[PDB]
């Protein structure tokens, strides 16, 4: 690409992005196990959060 | 540290002087040979603290 | 490296290559005594690699592509206007000694590099040994002042242990009227300007200090301007010459090791020329340093380490 | 947090691998994106803070903060790229990777979950700055302020180390987020006492205290410009908010340690607003005008109320944005006159119309003009303290005076009145002077519309 | 005046709340 | 991210300090103990090997 | 502290008990910081031999990140070991010794009487 | 020196180390600080002048006075013992007497006395090898006793250390010196900590010597052994001033630098131990050595300087130096706080 | 007008025996 650089600091961003929704995964010990938003889950549906 | 190369190599390079209850030429006791063997025995494996 | 411990380990022995031709030679005279002919003789007559004497750009000549770097790149002093004004404001006079001194410094590496490593004996012009001959003929003449002096032999004081005297040292008498004769015949309109008591000066330093303080620790040969013109008698006197004075005797393998080892780090052999004195001859300010050293990296070929740049040419370079 | 992170990093292969001529414009380009993605910090909730992992968080006390300082980043760009234009390209990029590496300790600074990376990053920040402060500060002449460093560190920094140490050892954490589910009462003591030096001391220095503030009108002079506006936007409000999370701990011994150091900052402020009717140097005047508004931070937190942390936190953005343009302005007319005289050049809205209005613009943000967040900073402090003390608004409002007094004064001695015959190099007013006096300016007028964003946790 | 005033407090305090300087390793 | 998200990572990220803050305090403790007494896998300083004994017949009896 | 532990089978670098823990992955975030440590050395390896420094060695950059992360990689290996030892000697000795660690009683703040501190 | 005497020579040196690391007999322990010392001699007389002459001289006495106690020491515990184990003395004296010898040995206060002129006698390459070699085998020994050390003798010494070398390193210009009363303090800092956590001890001394290796590295690098001429560094080659600068900062104990590392860890581990004033007391001190740290590398490394024309000669050579493990050690001084819990892998 | 930077006067600070 001839502006290969103007891409460094946005898919920094989105990598940095992915990063966070990769530990989101890691601190979901809680997902539907509160006491506050504990529900059945829906129909086609696996977790209540990604 | 101490890297102890001769346990883990499984040679005696200086055991043999280190104690008077160790094997001596022509099966010479020390003075205290007994008495060094009865501490020896009683302080083996406890550690330091427990054998103080 | 190329050369290291290592290969004296594995058997690179300088006493290999240690032939009677090993003879370091140095020639010596006055401003013009015609004794650069004499020494290019000499390398026609015993085989030896002649070196010219060192002017400003010796060390420019060394690196890079060879072609003398601009004046204030290398230098930052001219021979001429110390010869148009010995006195002057700006402290070209030991401002220029200091660097001719650090150039004679890096040919003598050079030849002892060369001695060391080949083998084949290097005549020299005006060596380390034979600075200060113009020095105090500067200093007699008021040229410079006395901080000079004692930075100068500081220098040398901290340089010069490190080496080896040469095997022979060969002065040419020529008096001050012929130099003079042969200055108005030259035609340099700079060196037609060069007073009497100066060369005079020169020819003092060389007969009471350079040769008294030589003729121990070397032999030396000392021929007048006529008899100078026949190489084959001055090859004749070198050829049998019974070499016993001098430190050349008790050289083994170890010491002639180490003195190869400090003879080919130039940047160590160059080390105590610019001691932490700061004299104002030889003081640049911190700005200037920033910008003449701004300016050469980028002079081409300056810019890297010298495999290392494109702008001349040089390939491979992300293998390496 | 590391959608933050990652960019601010990436800002160094951009400037390391940008062209000669373009390492400017795509540092300013690229830090103007992360600061556009730094909005979304604003995920603020009335109950929760905004807990991304073990490591980083944001409430509101962070957040504007985070963004104040991502978007301090293109307008320091701005600021120091005129002055560094004969600069060798490989040193310019140098200052724009201490700068970067800044801004990179900071927003991971504002965001520690646990004290003691807040330790480690709040001690980080300020070798980027010394660097900056002492490579490009023009002039560095510090035969006093060397002692005065040595001061910082051993009354202040160290003993902070010591006293989290032992908090690690004592409460078996030092996440915030335990820490307020945890705290102990601190009671009265001597070991307690000395435990509230160590806990407040560090952060005392860097607000700075009066008395304490003997560094800051050498620091901010013998600094480049973008050196001075990240010491006043960003590296002082570190004190401010390191009080707002370690006076969770130090309750309620706080009750009756703060008396000595708020008549510390309630007779300092007098001093040194009227310390700026008396300066010959215009950037020395904005550096104690500085210390006269952190003054009221100090006061706002020690008596913490929650008026107090909302008027706190209101004006520690509002100077932040309000200080580091003074201190673009004066360095505006120093770029010109090469002089930080404030008597030298006279009379330059005769001169430059546009930039006095940028200088009566600022003037009145400095002296908190209604209903900018200045003012809004600054009156709800003063309705705090006279809920503290009904006596303290005579020392409030008698700075209300001086504090109108030098802010005018900077404006009448600069701006109006003769114009100064022998100085014949004053230019007009360049695009980029004037972009970097809106981009001030024009998010503090905005912020006067929507306050409630710079109002802290408790609003 | 200062300092070794200051130190006979950090001394006496060390005496009442039982500031230990070559402590003990127990742990 | 959703106030479920936050409320729920928050709740995660809360155990787990808490979890380490305990056993901190903990080791804290067993370290203590294990230093006071002595019984334990740590602070066991050695002692002579009874294998270097000679336990033969010597030179003369009373031994 | 732990000396005792690891002298009945010394000079072990990563014992056989250690191949029952996880290993590390090669994406750990500690072992791209120690790669990271390698480009550094590379760079800095460029930097002080006059080199174009993103440019020149790219083979002996790449063999600066490769061996920084093979040494990291097994120091990152013992490292969890000793903490995993650490762990298992701490539960090991609370489990032996079940009257020093007392299992105190939670009392609920209902039962809890705290000062109130006023601000005012 | 003949290179295969010298190869011969340093693998003597670290056959002695390796002797005192290994051995379980008391009477070996002697023998291989008698190898050390015997075969450090010639490494410090490698150039052959005077001022190494007097610093292998007054080298000598310190260690054979040391050795001297040692085996006085090892006596004591074999009267009170009848044994020779390398593990706890038995005796009050004998720990006495062998944590003074070990104290000589490291050159730990009062004893420290030869270090800073040791050091200065001495090429950059000897004087590494003396300020991070011969460090290796007396705190091995201090490993192995620190059920018998005296904790008040040991304290004493540590503190006695610190301030002495944060207090001798302010008046010197010459960067042996500074390197040697940084020796001292940080030898007062490893000891500080031995009989509370010795695992910290071992990170402090794999800390030191890796930064202690950085700058005779870049000392070698440079052929400075002065401020002064250290100075003069940024007309020859920039990058050095800056690693020796960011090397400089580290060894004070800057965060986020490697070298703060250790020694918080270290008030770490003393105030689990319920000591705060000593650790407290004991940082003060360094905020001193990183106090002058900051001034010999603001006054004298930032600020650029007067040069002189010759090193104009200089610019037109590249160095030839083996820099052997500096860009890996100058990151490995600098940037590892980290990986600061890689510590577990030294217990 | 530019950046101030060690003169001999400062620089001849650190180049004795002791500081
Ligand atoms: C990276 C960080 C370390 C880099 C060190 C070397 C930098 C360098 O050489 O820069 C020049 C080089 C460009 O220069 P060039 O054109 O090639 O030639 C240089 C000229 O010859 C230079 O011209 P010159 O020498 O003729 O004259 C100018 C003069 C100018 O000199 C001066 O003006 C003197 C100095 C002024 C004052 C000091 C300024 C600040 C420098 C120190 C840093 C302090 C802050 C650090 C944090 C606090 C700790 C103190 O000197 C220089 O500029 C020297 C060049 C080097 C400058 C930069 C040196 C940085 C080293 C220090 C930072 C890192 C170590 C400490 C970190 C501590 C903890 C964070 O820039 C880079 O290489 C930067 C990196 C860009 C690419 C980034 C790509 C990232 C890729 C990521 C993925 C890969 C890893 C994957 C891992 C996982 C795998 C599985
Ligand atoms: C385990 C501990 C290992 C510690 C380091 C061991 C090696 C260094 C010590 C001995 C030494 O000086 O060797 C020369 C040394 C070069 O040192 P140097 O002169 O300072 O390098 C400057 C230039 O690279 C000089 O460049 P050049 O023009 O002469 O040629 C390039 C050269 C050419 O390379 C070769 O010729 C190598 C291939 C042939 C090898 C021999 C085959 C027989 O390549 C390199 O030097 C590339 C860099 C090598 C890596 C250096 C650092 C190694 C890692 C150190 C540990 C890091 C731990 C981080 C921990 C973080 C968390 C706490 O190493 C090598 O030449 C080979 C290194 C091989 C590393 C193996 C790692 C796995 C070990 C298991
Ligand atoms: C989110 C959307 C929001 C939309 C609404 C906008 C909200 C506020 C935005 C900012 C407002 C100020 C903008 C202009 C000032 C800065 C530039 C300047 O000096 O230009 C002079 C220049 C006119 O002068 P010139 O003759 O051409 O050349 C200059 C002369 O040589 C020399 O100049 P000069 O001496 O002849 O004249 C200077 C004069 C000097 O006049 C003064 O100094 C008098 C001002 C103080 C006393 C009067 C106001 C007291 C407070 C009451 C009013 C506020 C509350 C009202 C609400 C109801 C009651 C509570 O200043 C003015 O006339 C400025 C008028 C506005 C002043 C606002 C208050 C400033 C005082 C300090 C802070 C006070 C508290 C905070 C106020 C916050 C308001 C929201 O103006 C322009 O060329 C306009 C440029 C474009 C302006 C765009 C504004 C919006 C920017 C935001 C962008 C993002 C959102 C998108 C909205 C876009 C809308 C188009
Ligand atoms: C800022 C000025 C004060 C700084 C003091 C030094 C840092 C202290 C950090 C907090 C340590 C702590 O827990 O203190 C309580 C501890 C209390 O000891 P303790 O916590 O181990 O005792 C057990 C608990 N009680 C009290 C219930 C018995 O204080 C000390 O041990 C001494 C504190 C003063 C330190 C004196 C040396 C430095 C003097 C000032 C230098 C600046
Ligand atoms: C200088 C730079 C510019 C200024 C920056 C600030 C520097 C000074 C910082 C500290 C300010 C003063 C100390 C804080 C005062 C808080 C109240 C207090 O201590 O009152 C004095 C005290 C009254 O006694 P009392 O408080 O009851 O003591 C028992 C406590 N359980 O009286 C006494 O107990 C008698 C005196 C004892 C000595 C106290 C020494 C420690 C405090 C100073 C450190
Ligand atoms: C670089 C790493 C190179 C490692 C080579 C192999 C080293 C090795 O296996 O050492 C064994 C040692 C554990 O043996 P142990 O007797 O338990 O050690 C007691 C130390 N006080 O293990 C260790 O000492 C591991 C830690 C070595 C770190 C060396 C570099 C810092
Ligand atoms: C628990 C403990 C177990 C054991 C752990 C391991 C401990 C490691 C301690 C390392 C001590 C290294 C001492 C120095 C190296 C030994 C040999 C030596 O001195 O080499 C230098 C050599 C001398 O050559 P020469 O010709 O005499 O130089 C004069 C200049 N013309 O050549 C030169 O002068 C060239 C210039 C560069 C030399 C750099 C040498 C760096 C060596 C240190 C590497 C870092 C330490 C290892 C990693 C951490 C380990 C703790
Ligand atoms: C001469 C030496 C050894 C040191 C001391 C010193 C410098 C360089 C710069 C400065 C300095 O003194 C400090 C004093 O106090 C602060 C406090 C600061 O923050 C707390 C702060 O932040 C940038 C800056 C400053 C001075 C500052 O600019 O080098
Ligand atoms: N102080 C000095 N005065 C004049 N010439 C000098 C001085 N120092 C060195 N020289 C050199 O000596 C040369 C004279 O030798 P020649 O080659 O015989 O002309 C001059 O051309 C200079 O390059």
């Amino acid at each position: 690409r001839d502006h290969w650089i103007h891409v460094l600091v946005p898919v920094g961003f989105v990598f940095g992005y992915y990063l966070d929704r990769k530990n989101d995964e890691k601190l979901a010990a809680f997902r539907n196990k509160s006491l506050l938003y504990k529900r059945e889950l829906k129909p086609q549906e696996e977790v209540t959060w990604k | 540290p101490f890297f102890d190369v001769q346990k883990k190599l499984g040679v005696d390079l200086d055991h043999w002087m280190t104690i008077q209850s160790a094997e001596q030429p022509h099966r010479i006791p020390a003075r205290c040979h007994a008495f060094e063997k009865e501490w020896i025995e009683c302080a083996h494996g406890i550690g330091s603290i427990r054998a103080e | 490296l190329q050369y290291g411990p290592l290969a004296y380990i594995l058997g690179e022995k300088t006493t290999k290559k240690m032939t009677e031709n090993s003879k370091l030679i140095t020639v010596d005279g006055n401003i013009c005594s015609g004794k650069s002919k004499l020494a290019k003789e000499v390398a026609e007559k015993l085989g030896l690699k002649h070196f010219p004497e060192a002017g400003i750009h010796y060390a420019d000549s060394t690196t890079g592509d060879g072609k003398p770097l601009p004046v204030r790149f290398s230098g930052n002093c001219s021979l001429e206007k110390f010869y148009d004004d010995p006195k002057s404001n700006d402290g070209n006079s030991y401002r220029l000694q200091a660097w001719l001194y650090a150039s004679r410094l890096l040919q003598y590496a050079d030849a002892l590099e060369h001695l060391l490593s080949t083998g084949q004996g290097v005549v020299l012009e005006r060596s380390i040994y034979s600075d200060f001959v113009f020095l105090e003929a500067m200093y007699r003449q008021g040229f410079i002042r006395k901080q000079c002096v004692d930075h100068y032999n500081q220098v040398k004081k901290v340089t010069v242990c490190e080496y080896l005297p040469p095997h022979v040292v060969i002065y040419v008498d020529v008096p001050v009227s012929e130099v003079q004769s042969r200055i108005q015949k030259k035609g340099n309109p700079h060196e037609m300007k060069i007073t009497s008591a100066y060369l005079q000066d020169i020819e003092n330093v060389y007969k009471g200090t350079f040769l008294p303080e030589m003729s121990e620790k070397c032999e030396v040969l000392q021929y007048s301007a006529w008899e100078a013109e026949d190489a084959e008698k001055v090859v004749e006197d070198i050829q049998y010459l019974k070499y016993d004075k001098g430190p050349w005797l008790d050289q083994d393998d170890r010491k002639l090791h180490n003195l190869r080892m400090l003879v080919q780090d130039k940047l160590e052999v160059l080390n105590y020329t610019s001691i932490p004195v700061f004299l104002p001859e030889v003081t640049i300010g911190a700005h200037q340093s920033d910008r003449v050293f701004q300016e050469f990296t980028e002079l081409p070929g300056r810019k890297y380490r010298a495999g290392y740049n494109e702008d001349v040419g040089d390939k491979w370079i992300w293998l390496k | 947090m590391l959608k933050y992170i990652i960019p601010t990093m990436m800002l160094m292969p951009l400037t390391w691998l940008s062209k000669n001529s373009m390492i400017w414009i795509n540092t300013t380009l690229h830090s103007l994106l992360i600061s556009l993605t730094s909005l979304l910090l604003l995920n603020q909730f009335g109950d929760n803070s905004l807990n991304f992992s073990l490591t980083f968080f944001s409430d509101s006390l962070s957040t504007p903060l985070l963004i104040l300082t991502m978007w301090l980043l293109p307008l320091m760009l701005m600021a120091s790229q005129h002055h560094l234009s004969k600069e060798n390209l490989a040193r310019k990029k140098l200052f724009i990777s201490m700068l970067i590496l800044l801004q990179l300790f900071l927003i991971m600074t504002f965001t520690a979950t646990e004290l003691i990376f807040f330790y480690i990053m709040f001690e980080a920040t300020l070798v980027p700055t010394l660097i900056i402060i002492t490579r490009w500060g023009n002039q560095t002449e510090r035969l006093n302020a060397g002692l005065y460093f040595l001061f910082y560190t051993l009354a202040g920094s160290l003993p902070l180390l010591v006293a989290l140490i032992y908090i690690q050892n004592t409460m078996g954490s030092l996440n915030f987020l335990i820490l307020q589910y945890w705290v102990q009462p601190m009671p009265n003591s001597w070991s307690n006492t000395f435990m509230w030096l160590a806990c407040m001391m560090a952060f005392m220095v860097k607000m700075p205290l009066y008395g304490l503030h003997l560094w800051l009108p050498k620091a901010h002079v013998e600094a480049p410009i973008a050196g001075s506006m990240v010491l006043a936007a960003i590296l002082l409000k570190l004190g401010g908010y390191g009080m707002m999370r370690i006076t969770l701990l130090l309750n309620p011994i706080t009750d009756f340690m703060a008396y000595p150091f708020i008549m510390l900052s309630l007779w300092g402020m007098i001093m040194t607003s009227s310390i700026c009717l008396r300066q010959t140097d215009l950037k020395s005047l904005i550096a104690y005008s500085s210390v006269s508004h952190m003054a009221l931070v100090i006061v706002a937190i020690l008596i913490q109320t929650p008026w107090s942390y909302m008027g706190a936190t209101a004006l520690m953005i509002a100077h932040g944005l309000t200080s580091s343009m003074l201190f673009c302005l004066a360095n505006s007319n120093y770029e010109r006159v090469h002089s930080r005289t404030m008597i030298l050049a006279r009379g330059l809205q005769t001169l430059l119309p546009l930039m006095a209005a940028w200088w009566l613009l600022a003037s009145l943000t400095n002296l908190a003009l209604p209903p900018s967040i200045n003012l809004i900073g600054e009156l709800f402090v003063v309705m705090s303290t006279f809920s503290w003390s009904n006596i303290t608004i005579i020392l409030m409002g008698l700075n209300m005076v001086i504090t109108a007094l030098y802010s005018l004064y900077m404006l009448i001695t600069t701006q109006r009145g003769k114009h100064t015959h022998h100085i014949n190099n004053i230019l007009p007013s360049f695009t980029r002077e004037n972009a970097l006096m809106s981009l001030h300016m024009l998010p503090l007028l905005l912020l006067s519309l929507n306050p409630k964003i710079i109002l802290g946790p408790l609003y | 005046c200062a300092y070794m005033g200051l130190t006979a407090a950090l001394v006496k305090m060390g005496q009442l709340e039982g500031w230990k300087v070559f402590a003990e390793p127990k742990v | 991210d959703a106030p479920e998200k936050n409320y729920e990572r928050t709740m995660a990220i809360l155990q787990i300090e808490s979890e380490k803050a305990e056993l901190r305090l903990k080791e804290l403790e067993v370290r203590r103990l294990m230093r006071a007494k002595g019984d334990g896998p740590w602070f066991q300083y050695p002692t002579i090997d009874k294998a270097l004994i000679d336990h033969s017949p010597k030179a003369t009896p009373d031994n | 502290m732990m000396t005792g532990r690891q002298a009945r089978a010394p000079l072990q670098f990563l014992p056989d008990e250690a191949r029952s823990l996880p290993p590390p992955k090669l994406t750990d975030p500690r072992l791209a910081y120690i790669g990271f440590l390698g480009y550094c050395s590379g760079l800095i390896d460029n930097a002080i031999r006059r080199r174009p420094v993103l440019s020149a060695g790219l083979h002996r950059q790449f063999l600066y990140i490769t061996s920084f992360v093979f040494v990291g990689y097994y120091l990152l290996k013992r490292q969890d070991y000793m903490y995993a030892v650490r762990d298992h000697d701490m539960f090991s000795y609370i489990k032996s010794h079940p009257e020093d660690f007392p299992e105190k009683d939670k009392k609920t703040y209902r039962e809890v009487f705290e000062e109130f501190h006023p601000v005012r | 020196m003949n290179p295969i005497i010298l190869i011969i020579i340093l693998m003597t040196v670290m056959l002695g180390t390796i002797i005192v690391m290994i051995s379980t007999h008391w009477l070996l322990i002697w023998i291989g600080f008698e190898m050390n010392m015997l075969a450090i001699i010639p490494i410090m007389m490698k150039k052959h002048n005077p001022r190494a002459t007097e610093a292998s001289t007054k080298y000598f006495l310190t260690q054979s006075t040391a050795s001297m106690l040692l085996m006085m020491a090892i006596i004591i515990n074999l009267m009170f013992s009848g044994q020779w184990t390398v593990m706890k003395l038995f005796n009050p004296m004998a720990s006495m007497l062998m944590t003074m010898a070990l104290a000589m040995k490291l050159g730990m206060a009062p004893f420290h006395f030869w270090v800073p002129e040791v050091t200065q006698g001495i090429p950059l390459s000897s004087g590494l090898i003396l300020l991070t070699w011969q460090k290796l085998a007396p705190m091995s020994v201090l490993y192995q006793i620190l059920p018998s050390i005296n904790l008040d003798l040991i304290l004493t010494l540590s503190i006695l250390s610190i301030t002495i070398g944060g207090w001798g390193g302010l008046n010197q210009t010459q960067l042996r010196k500074i390197m040697a009363y940084s020796s001292i303090a940080h030898m007062g800092w490893m000891t500080a900590v031995l009989l509370y956590n010795p695992t910290m001890t071992l990170l402090n001394l794999i800390i030191y010597i890796i930064m202690t290796s950085t700058m005779f590295t870049l000392f070698m690098a440079n052929s400075t052994t002065t401020t002064l001429s250290l100075s003069h560094t940024w007309n020859k080659a920039p990058i050095m001033t800056i690693l020796v600068l960011i090397t400089l900062l580290s060894m004070g104990g800057l965060p986020p630098l490697s070298g703060f590392m250790p020694k918080w860890m270290i008030i770490q581990e003393m105030t689990k131990n319920d000591s705060i004033i000593l650790p407290t007391l004991m940082a003060i001190t360094a905020l001193l050595n990183l106090y002058f740290y900051m001034r010999l590398t603001y006054s004298t490394a930032l600020t650029m300087f007067p040069s002189t024309n010759n090193m104009k000669m200089k610019w037109q050579f590249p160095t030839t130096k083996r820099m052997t493990l500096l860009p890996t050690m100058t990151v490995l001084s600098t940037m590892l706080l980290p990986l600061t819990p890689i510590l577990s892998i030294l217990e | 007008a530019r950046q101030w930077q060690p003169d001999v006067e400062w620089a001849e600070q650190y180049g004795g025996a002791v500081m």
